[PDB]
RNA sequence: CGAAGGUGUGCUGUGAGGCAUGCUGGAGGUAUCAGAAGUGCGAAUGCUGACAUAAGUAACGAUAAAGCGGGUGAAAAGCCCGCUCGCCGGAAGACCAAGGGUUCCUGUCCAACGUUAAUCGGGGCAGGGUGAGUCGACCCCUAAGGCGAGGCCGAAAGGCG
RNA sequence: UAAGGUGAUAUGAACCGUUAUAACCGGCGAUUUCCGAAUGGGGAAACCCAGUGUGUUUCGACACACUAUCAUUAACUGAAUCCAUAGGUUAAUGAGGCGAACCGGGGGAACUGAAACAUCUAAGUACCCCGAGGAAAAGAAAUCAACCGAGAUUCCCCCAGUAGCGGCGAGCGAACGGGGAGCAGCCCAGAGCCUGAAUCAGUGUGUGUGUUAGUGGAAGCGUCUGGAAAGGCGCGCGAUACAGGGUGACAGCCCCGUACACAAAAAUGCACAUGCUGUGAGCUCGAUGAGUAGGGCGGGACACGUGGUAUCCUGUCUGAAUAUGGGGGGACCAUCCUCCAAGGCUAAAUACUCCUGACUGACCGAUAGUGAACCAGUACCGUGAGGGAAAGGCGAAAAGAAC
């Protein structure tokens, strides 16, 4: 599914207003991207399906802490 | 804890024939028993090309109501009730107004 | 009739159960099937009395 | 005249057969649903 | 090992009629009930065993139970299997 | 009452 | 030594009603004064059941067709037997598959069912009847197609493979 | 417990038992075919076809057990490249499915109302999906208030059809504050001293209580009517029992019961005391939750429809201070007051009844009451999802009509 596997960002459904106010149900999307990310610890690469916001969270910590809190959540990467 | 038996002579306190005394045959499930020559019916039986040709009209038993029949004292000379105490561990039936057992 | 058989041991509990089966199980069945059973009481009797002998197989055999 | 209905076993079975409920959840509903109500007879069988 | 219980089962009873009694006459055959499954092995080690003859073949066949109309209700008989023996040339019964 | 076993039986032409 | 209900009769009030009683009925009913309503039916092409009308009328389902003798029986145009007549004969014959599910055969019965009668029947009741190494299914193999470990995708369900 | 019994329609035949292993009732056990999550593979459900390992009458052929998938853990093996990883096999643990409502979350209508209709309403309703429990959720202030003060959450009655929102239309609709039910507060982000130090969860023992079988249980007779009295008449007795049901018409005293007093070999829930196991008391110091708060854009939730719009949540792009710091007090600024977000746990009052027991009813009495008082969700109708009836009453007793 579109989820970040980082920040878990899934696909919120919402409303679309024009000039009338008419109403119409939409979808916001996250900005999922496949990325490959480079792990010392094991010395390869690992693609994740992540967001724009989420490549910020990986850059701000370390790959290695967030494989950790992956793992720790119970989902193979 | 059933106060009329199998071999118990009793007396008749409503019906047909009340005041007619007699010995039970036989009490069924739904409160009722049999007795000699209280409630006879002239119950009028089929033939039947079996072994048994009873034929003609035979004079049965009628079963009747257990609260319609009270045991006889045949002491007093009156129907009387029916009490359960324990003696020696044992169950056992007596009569009232002063009260014997069996 | 059941606590006559529980102090048996296995083989004679065994062979007991064989001839309840082979005897009076089975001839008494042919019998009331060609109609010369007139105590028809002994084929219920026979199996009450087989169902005994299993009970006690099972808890003495294993468990 | 050629009747709508022309009977048909195994497309009866392969068709409203009790295999052919469960495969869906759609069709497990409709068992849950006929299970509730009581029917005696499930679905069609054979 | 439960071979010989097993065969004080299979055999139910004889079966009587004028198709049975016919065929004892001419082929030697015996006409009996037999349990629902009741391989066609069974039955012959059965007959074999209990009633110490000496069998050929064993022919079975299942018979539908007739849909009944008793009282105000509809009810069904039991399905059950008949098998024809054939005894060799020494028959006992 | 219900019967499940339609099984076919095609006797030689 | 007779409640409710039912069915008549006689009194009574400007009215909806009330009172007494004959017969059936067979064990419940309820004064007065207050209280609460699923409280009053002639209509809604109202709903359910019962019963009328047309009416003893139309019709009795291919215009291939019947006649007679004997038998059985309470009863025979229809059942059984016999002798004629007529009809189908690339079928209105003999076989299956599919689909029905005992309608198959024997004994017995005629209430209902049969568009009439019925002794007759695919009707009722009872009994009997389906026998495989070679037939078929089962089984080995696969087409269209279905499902689908992992896998890919999808808010969930789930889609595709 | 027991002198009766072998369930019912439903009689019969053949039998068991009567002082104790007949039958019946309760606890604990055994057996428990096949289908169904179905789980060895397959399949048109109740069927077909297997592999491996354990033991056996003619080799023949038999009996039992195991063999699904997924997640976690451990062991052994193991590529593309040395190492390694992916992958494969084996063993253990857990899950799978079903179930009436209530609970939380993910999606989400239209009819209708506005006397049209598009904002709005209907409505976060119906419905679909996911997860758990006996309740769930929420819950210990970055909260209110007003510069006087209260101190978690939840539920009920007020405040109040009020203040506000609104094609300012139809409609929607609070809070502060007050009165009640019930009350309970803690832990991690870390070292030292002291180390069972309270409170908890799991397994033994003992007391009490309750559930699963039960036992005793008072006291009326005579005449009249009558098919039969429990009725009328006359005279008695019981009542910590005239609550009910049955019995040939209306029974406190005929029967079953009722108030009352007792009962448990065995299995069990609840409240305590006493053992074991596991985390864990108390004091000093320090620390005190960052892609977060906030902001731009687009939406949603708060009564509050972007309006002067605070507060919360989020898709997208940015992005601090960190206690001399930060949040809130309804645009916003200054001063004051109050609190300390970005980590968690927590019974009570609250919602519902598929099911079990008792009791009640100015509720129905067979076209009513559940569709179903009669083996009804049946017959029957439909390919299917699904729809869906009609049908109660002899008599006190069959004494159900011999001839």
């Amino acid at each position: 599914s579109r989820v970040c596997q980082v920040t878990g960002k899934r696909p919120v459904t919402g409303n679309n207003r024009s000039h009338a106010l008419n109403a119409t149900k939409r979808r916001f999307l996250p900005n999922l991207h496949s990325h490959r990310f480079w792990v010392e610890s094991e010395k390869r690469f690992v693609t994740l399906r992540v967001s724009a916001k989420g490549m910020r969270v990986i850059d701000k910590k370390g790959i290695d802490t967030v494989l950790a809190e992956l793992r720790a959540r119970g989902e193979k990467y | 804890a059933a106060k009329i038996r199998r071999d118990d002579e009793v007396i008749v306190l409503t019906g047909k024939d009340k005041g007619k005394r007699g010995k039970v045959k036989n009490v069924l499930s739904s409160g009722k028993v049999i007795v000699e020559g209280i409630n006879l019916v002239k119950k009028h039986q089929k033939p039947v090309p079996a072994l048994n040709q009873p034929g003609g009209i035979v004079e049965k038993e009628a079963a009747i109501q257990v609260s319609n029949v009270a045991i006889f004292n045949a002491a007093t000379g009156k129907a009387d009730r029916v009490g359960f105490r324990f003696e020696d561990g044992k169950k056992v039936r007596f009569f009232k107004s002063n009260s014997e057992t069996i | 009739m059941k606590a006559k058989e529980l102090r048996e041991k296995s083989v004679e509990e065994l062979n007991t159960e064989l001839l309840n089966l082979l005897r009076e199980q089975f001839n008494l069945r042919m019998q009331a099937a060609s109609g010369q059973l007139q105590q028809s009481h002994l084929l219920k009797q026979v199996r009450r009395d087989v169902a005994r002998v299993k009970t006690l197989l099972n808890e003495k055999a294993g468990a | 005249m050629k009747r709508t209905f022309q009977p048909s076993v195994l497309k009866r079975n392969r068709s409203h057969g009790f295999r052919a409920r469960m495969a869906t959840k759609n069709g497990r509903q409709v068992l849950a649903r006929r299970r509730a109500k009581g029917r005696a007879r499930l679905t069609v069988s054979k | 090992m439960i071979r010989e219980e097993r065969l004080l089962k299979v055999l139910r009873a004889p079966h009587v009629s004028e198709k049975a009694s016919t065929a004892m006459e001419k082929s030697n055959t015996i006409v009996l009930k037999v349990a629902k499954d009741a391989t066609k092995a069974e039955i012959k080690a059965a007959v074999q065993k209990l009633f110490e003859v000496e069998v050929e073949v064993v022919n079975t066949l299942v018979v539908k139970g007739k849909v009944k109309r008793h009282g105000q209700r509809i009810g069904r008989r039991s399905d059950w299997k008949k098998a024809y023996v054939t005894l060799k040339e020494g028959q006992n019964l | 009452r219900p019967v499940y076993i339609p099984r076919p039986r095609p006797p030689h032409p």
